[PDB]
């Protein structure tokens, strides 16, 4: 009935903004003071990954009644090395 | 990796790794050749495609996690305005 999801485009379209979100919710997600919604409200301020990375704290406590500690928190897996270590920042590690 | 006798699987930091993790296009080894390559999604999505190209190794793989980086879900939902 409605002239709409008719072309491979609309499949296209809808799968791929889909895993966007998906990924971008998730990818927000991970952290533990974030919950779902969190996510979602981060989401609506900047919409992106690139947005969210070059967002400073206070950005992301900008976000609307999101949360400043969740903005701490953010920051903080976005610059934090997998390893949780890293090979020397003012005191030297093993390096290896 | 310490000269310790220990494996570093208690020094993962839970949220980054996870965060890249969730990243489209990044499987296992894309993963493992980040955490040895880069130290955090700060630089990766600091990276250039071609920079990101060579840690990953494969091509593809990187065009889903660099185009990711750079776009949105609100391009995808409604295209108004944009070259692509």
């Amino acid at each position: 009935r409605i002239r709409r999801r008719y072309n491979m485009a609309d499949l296209l379209m809808e799968k791929l903004e889909q895993d966007l979100v998906s990924r971008v919710t998730e990818c927000l997600t991970t952290v533990k003071s974030v919950n779902k919604t969190d996510s979602q409200t981060l989401l609506t301020t900047f919409g992106s990954l690139e947005q969210l990375i070059a967002a400073s704290r206070e950005d992301l406590a900008l976000c609307p009644g999101l949360g400043p500690q969740k903005a701490r928190r953010l920051f903080d897996v976005l610059h934090e090395p997998f390893l949780k270590v890293p090979g020397g920042l003012e005191h030297h590690h093993h390096h290896h | 990796m310490d000269s310790e006798t220990l494996p570093e699987s208690e020094k993962y930091n839970p949220g980054p790794q996870d965060f890249l993790l969730k990243m489209p296009g990044v499987n296992a080894k894309n993963c493992r050749s980040l955490m040895h390559h880069v130290k955090n999604i700060a630089e990766l999505a600091a990276l250039s495609q071609d920079e990101l190209t060579s840690i990953l190794g494969n091509a593809a793989n990187a065009k889903q996690l660099y185009d990711f980086i750079h776009t949105s879900f609100a391009e995808v939902v409604s295209k108004g305005k944009g070259k692509k």
